[PDB]
């Protein structure tokens, strides 16, 4: 019941990525986000909390603090997998200033809840710390995601930190044999050539939205994981990403039925995407957590601690024997 | 006259990575240009 706040805020910040590059490739991880965020929470009061907790979409008059925190930590628990089948992992950590006392409460609450490990960093050589965050990151993602921070200001008081990987086979691979050169149109007009892989005679979830103009299909990986995938119809691109709800994502899966389908074809491809999250995350609602009012004195016991930044970095690679994902959020907060 | 359904993924798409359970959403993507390795 608290996976639908989750939905929420992924199409919510979705959304409002598209609406300052409609163009863009668009790449990724909501669950990075949200967590990073929840982590920070810990640390929040009054305006500042409530502001975090309503952006991610939680319902503050169905659900507690407790029941919030405990929905990331029992998540935690379940996307640390690992085989040569599906390999799925996210960490948490806390980068804190030398000598930088942090309350009990705050320590006990992010390793209990988000199983965070901790590092005392002199931010004062703000290439080193940047170094020391970046290897972090290299690390947890297998090399996927590096310059995570890209600058950070000397007075740093704290990173927050979360890292997402994803290495998954298809449950019906793609034979490269098959995978042919023909035309991805980028526009009516414009076209690009690319690989196409393809299925052949195969049965899978499908669904044709004939109200929304699109068609829905779902690819399994080996393991607890699936992609859905959606194609619009022809310049109906603008309003079906508007149709991006829970409840559209609810009828999609409640409408998808086995089908035999002749032919499928999929292109090879590799994108990455880096934001500042700043502005989207002040249009859906986080405003003091980034001025002088912000309240996070639940983090020292000092309110002299306001969010600088919030970065992202995400990367997406879809090939015959399966996908590589993996993205990591940082949440900077500087003195006051 | 027989019935047949053909999927092409040739214009701007959307995947979505998800959990097989909860349908919480790994990762949120939009294709416009498919870019290579």
């Amino acid at each position: 019941g608290l996976a639908s706040a989750n939905v929420d805020f992924a199409f919510s910040l979705y959304k409002q990525l598209v609406l300052k590059a409609p163009d863009k490739n668009v790449i990724f991880s909501p669950l990075s986000i949200s967590t990073a965020l929840a982590f920070l929470s810990l640390g929040a009061h009054n305006t500042t909390l409530t502001e975090i907790l309503k952006g991610l979409k939680f319902n503050l008059t169905e659900t507690s603090e407790a029941e919030i925190h405990q929905s990331f930590q029992h998540l935690l628990r379940t996307l640390n997998q690992s085989s040569d089948e599906l390999q799925l992992s996210m960490g948490n950590a806390m980068f804190v200033k030398e000598q930088l006392s942090l309350l009990d409460r705050f320590t006990e609450d992010a390793k209990r809840l988000y199983g965070s490990e901790a590092f005392a960093t002199d931010f004062q050589d703000s290439a080193a710390a940047k170094k020391l965050i970046n290897d972090y990151v290299k690390n947890g993602t297998r090399g996927k995601i590096t310059d995570l921070i890209k600058d950070l200001d000397s007075q740093t008081m704290m990173v927050l930190v979360n890292y997402i990987f994803f290495k998954a086979k298809w449950e019906m691979p793609f034979d490269p044999q098959d995978t042919h050169q023909s035309r991805f149109y980028l526009s009516k007009k414009k076209w690009v050539m690319v690989p196409m892989m393809s299925l052949h005679h195969l049965t899978i979830p499908y669904f044709r939205d004939e109200e929304l103009s699109c068609t829905v299909v779902q690819l399994n990986y080996t393991g607890n994981a699936s992609a859905l995938f959606i194609l619009p119809d022809q310049d109906k691109m603008e309003e079906v990403e508007a149709m991006l709800l829970p409840e559209t994502l609810n009828r999609w899966g409640d409408s998808l039925e086995f089908r035999e389908i002749g032919e499928l074809y999929l292109p090879k491809f590799s994108i990455s995407r880096d934001y500042n999250l700043n502005d989207i995350l002040l249009q859906l609602g986080i405003e003091e957590a980034f001025t002088s009012k912000a309240d996070l004195s639940g983090i020292t016991g000092a309110r002299n601690l306001a969010v600088s930044q919030v970065v992202h970095k995400a990367v997406l690679d879809v090939f015959e024997e399966g996908t590589e994902a993996s993205a990591a959020t940082a949440v900077k907060i500087t003195l006051l | 006259v027989e019935t047949r359904t053909i999927v092409r993924f040739n214009r701007p798409f959307l995947m979505i990575i998800v959990d097989h359970f909860t349908w919480n959403i790994f990762f949120m993507s939009k294709v416009t240009n498919p870019k290579q390795a």
